[PDB]
């Protein structure tokens, strides 16, 4: 089978600047009738892949002319003349010349923006959940940049590393930020035994953690 | 123009078969296109599975060796996927996608359907309101949330105020542990608006035919 190798793996580009991505095939993609079945696709967060380029160098149907496909033989390039935030996502190449048809591994375009500290909010377990025997404490770390961030939980001032599950959103094209949710799950009995719950966010934007806490049984 | 839509069971037991349907609108399946099945695994990995074309000719990836059948019903303008002997390694998002036979153009994909191959039981979620602590309600904005816990399989849908509240929302990817998912969503509004304008998280879990509409009540008197 034809291997489709894309580079770079990821790119970070400021809005209004150009982007260029490479796709190199292990076999020539020219066919016996002079067509080259090389397509470029964009997969935006939470969507299916969508057409961009086909026949190696042709704009596919309805695609903005900011996208340009070039190359021939085994070596192809996608250029975006000026990046827009809604351009973020994963770009793939695909070949249709050699059975079985194969896709490249994807290149993720990130939008570079100014640093932004997270907005941090902490939530006690609901009364509803407390009737069931488990207790989840949730902390949201929202709309920050860049994407790396650390969360630390404390119970009664002592770090708790057990029972924490984190989840991260994809980059938002509306503001080019990231968000993260962190959930500390305890038994109801263990929750009802302690008093203070704390989530601390550490982000490159400050050497000082952002701390949010509450006391069980206080509003 | 042409539009494609996948349908079919979202949870399949190991060693059984996955069966999906693609319904095509806006175009006859007996004209111009190759009608493909493509699946996506984690880490941006896409695999071409096969096609049936406008004349009924088929082709499929040798990676699927004898497990796959691609068929059609022209009276229904539908084409189909059957994949037998499934294992957990077949868990993926399945897409149908039409590309023109002549040139690979006009690529049109369905929304995709997740198929989970698992012996685990379908379980309805519990939907918990996340009301802000009093201390975090005295500023210009306030953040509320919803925790959808203990369900299987994916997916759920979650909206706020029936979809009328869409800005300021972050719905996070679910986390799987012990064959149950948990997902959370946050919503941020101008603080003086709450609790005068109520906020409700609407959760649906099609696999268990369950819907929950949870109003977020303030901590403290209600």
């Amino acid at each position: 089978d034809v291997v489709m190798t894309q580079s770079p793996k990821t790119i970070s580009v400021t809005i209004g600047q150009p982007a260029s991505i490479s796709c190199k095939s292990s076999q020539r993609l020219l066919n016996s009738n002079g067509k080259t079945f090389l397509n470029w696709l964009l997969q935006r967060p939470g969507q299916s892949p969508k057409r961009l380029i086909y026949l190696g160098t042709k704009l596919d149907s309805g695609v903005p002319d900011r996208f340009t496909g070039s190359g021939s033989g085994t070596d192809f390039t996608l250029k975006i003349s000026r990046v827009e935030a809604e351009d973020l996502g994963v770009y793939y190449c695909w070949q249709g010349t050699h059975f079985p048809y194969t896709f490249g591994g994807g290149t993720k375009l990130e939008i570079k923006r100014a640093d932004a500290a997270p907005t941090v909010s902490i939530f006690p377990p609901s009364s509803e959940q407390l009737t069931s025997g488990g207790a989840s404490v949730v902390c949201f770390l929202n709309n920050f940049y860049p994407k790396d961030i650390n969360v630390k939980w404390k119970i009664d001032g002592s770090e708790r590393q057990n029972g924490v599950l984190n989840s991260w959103t994809d980059q938002d094209s509306k503001d080019s930020t990231y968000s993260m949710s962190s959930t500390l799950t305890l038994t109801k009995d263990e929750y009802e035994r302690h008093n203070s719950y704390t989530c601390e966010a550490t982000h490159k934007t400050s050497t000082s953690p952002i701390v949010k806490s509450f006391n069980r049984n206080e509003c | 123009r042409v539009q494609l839509q996948q349908s079919g069971p979202g949870l399949v037991k190991p060693s059984q078969s996955l069966s999906l349907t693609c319904t095509v609108t806006g175009y006859s399946i007996t004209s111009d296109f190759a009608w493909n099945w493509i699946r996506q695994f984690p880490g941006n990995k896409l695999e071409w599975m096969g096609y049936i074309n406008y004349s009924g000719f088929t082709s499929h990836n040798p990676s699927l060796k004898s497990r796959i059948s691609i068929t059609r019903d022209t009276s229904k303008n539908q084409f189909f996927l059957q994949l037998n002997s499934v294992t957990t390694e077949d868990t993926a998002t399945y897409y149908c996608a039409g590309l023109l036979w002549y040139d690979g153009g006009a690529g049109s994909w369905g929304q995709g359907t997740l198929v989970t191959v698992s012996a685990a039981k379908t379980t309805a979620p519990s939907v918990y309101p996340l009301a802000p602590v009093c201390g975090d309600t005295t500023g210009s904005s306030v953040t509320l949330g919803c925790l959808v816990k203990g369900y299987f399989p994916e997916p759920v849908t979650l909206t706020w105020n029936s979809g009328s509240l869409s800005s300021g929302v972050h719905t996070f990817p679910a986390v799987l542990q012990s064959d149950l998912y948990t997902l959370s969503s946050s919503v941020t509004v101008t603080s003086s608006t709450w609790p005068s304008q109520s906020i409700t998280c609407n959760v649906a879990h099609p696999a268990s035919s369950t819907k929950v509409d949870k109003k977020i009540e303030p901590r403290g008197p209600t």
